[PDB]
């Protein structure tokens, strides 16, 4: 995640191993329980599109929603680069390249690339985006597996 | 399980009924007046006649610590 | 929750899992049971209202409890509104908005708004107001819930 | 509790959650057994009144003990009271207030003026002193409960 | 359940029936003055005839180790 | 339980009962010299006959180690 330092900046430091426990636990636990949403929110504050990947990659089980959710990302994903066009014109020296959907998925992004946007003024929140698209995901799983 | 499949047994405490209900609603997503509409409703309407037949006596008005507290020794 | 920093400030710093997981656990441990209060009480010790939502929507079980607390934090916030009538003309630039019952349940405030309100000169202490809500809709839920 | 910080000041922390299951589980486990006594002791290093009434306040079980305590702790209070009178005249703007057997029981008295008279010059020791009290009606209890 | 629904069986130690009591007491939120006058009154009143008995020669005045030893062969 | 009531079995090893002595001793809460006498004193005389006749043998001044390995096959 980006936190921010003593000194008084914004910094990555790396997630804990009680706090990647503490999600398995989770989801071994209550698998599509509503309580498992706030849950995520929580463990998921400061959280990286690279740390939100890690954490749906480190699932074992429920392939079939595992799927689901992926194919919703992407849906999401596709969403995101329709809505926003690419911009006019060659990139600035003195800027920074616009997010596309498979950016904030974190895909073709990398990590010094997703602590540019977030860090840098004005800010892009590229992790309450996927957030969202994981939260919709989350509902669309929830409702099939109510029984 | 849809939430109109939700109803109170012939033996079943209201108590461990309207648990299974505000659980159901919990996974339901509708506007909040719809939700609303669906407390005063459905609820009722689902619980089992001896019940019932104390709810109605409550009249309109009634809220969940007198409702529950009404269906007590049901 | 809001803390002290070493530099001598009021700042926000995440709830801990342990701390998580320890509310989980009282309650399913001893559910009703008014001891339920005090635990809460502390580990409630700086938190925002924003903290607070997420400790009750993390509950599982008791849902009947769950949605009688819902309609007390409703009437008790319907409450603030009618005692503490919105104030005199338009909001001044040189400060920031008095809150309602719905900032006070922490809906239609932001973090950043409810830390303004807690560490400004005076400071309002929206966290005590929800607090005493929650303690009197467990005093209600406690009084139904003895046999 | 009011501790050190590395500043080199006395600044009031938060008591930790598995020191609170700590004591929880000492009671749970020895009841009335005379290691509950150091142990306590130990656990209420640097403790505050209300820190104390929050351990007694979170006790499950042994009621009858737990009432017994609660007479001897305003009886210790009362004694408190008469063996102190209040002092001559109007308190001085100068200075901060003599406390009552209630300021010492945590009752009376607000967080910041039990820090007052603790981190002041001289400092009073209202923790030791209701300490006293825990260990003298800790004694009642025990000789009691010696079968 | 209510407060005065707490009763001491006829084979029951007191000691277990007064934990039973401001357990319940416990559960009570009423002024203190009220809750001192249930204290002295509903404690003895469902207390059984054998210890009640032996209470009723303790007197007035008498503080709960003194009851809880005085009861304790009963 | 009482002081007065620790006794040692007919059977009961006296390590035994020295562990029970010294555990209502820690519930006990009088001046040390107290302490000394109920030590010297209570012990031997609610000792069994076999060790007690064992802790006669010993004479005065012994120490614990010495009175327990003394009633060892007892």
């Amino acid at each position: 995640p980006i936190v921010q330092n003593l000194q008084g900046q914004m910094v990555h430091q790396a997630i804990s191993p009680r706090t990647l426990n503490a999600w398995v636990k989770v989801v071994e636990e209550k698998a599509f329980s509503p309580e498992v949403i706030p849950m995520f929110s929580a463990l998921s504050e400061g959280a990286t599109p690279q740390d939100l990947n890690t954490m749906l990659n480190t699932v074992g089980g429920h392939q079939a929603a595992m799927q689901m959710l992926k194919e919703t990302i992407n849906e999401e994903a596709a969403e995101w680069d329709r809505l926003h066009p690419v911009h006019a014109g060659p990139i600035a020296p003195g800027q920074m390249r616009e997010p596309r959907g498979s950016d904030i998925a974190g895909t073709t992004s990398t990590l010094q690339e997703q602590i540019g946007w977030m860090t840098h003024n004005p800010p892009i929140p590229v992790g309450e985006i996927y957030k969202r698209w994981i939260i919709l995901g989350l509902n669309k799983i929830v409702r099939m597996y109510s029984p | 399980t849809s939430i109109l499949d939700i109803r109170q047994g012939p033996k079943e405490p209201f108590r461990d009924y309207v648990d299974r209900f505000y659980k159901t609603l919990r996974a339901e997503q509708a506007s909040q007046e719809v939700k609303n509409w669906m407390t005063e409703t459905l609820l009722v309407q689902n619980a089992n006649p001896d019940c019932k037949t104390i709810l109605k006596a409550l009249g309109p008005g009634a809220t969940l610590e007198e409702m529950m507290t009404a269906c007590q020794g049901v």
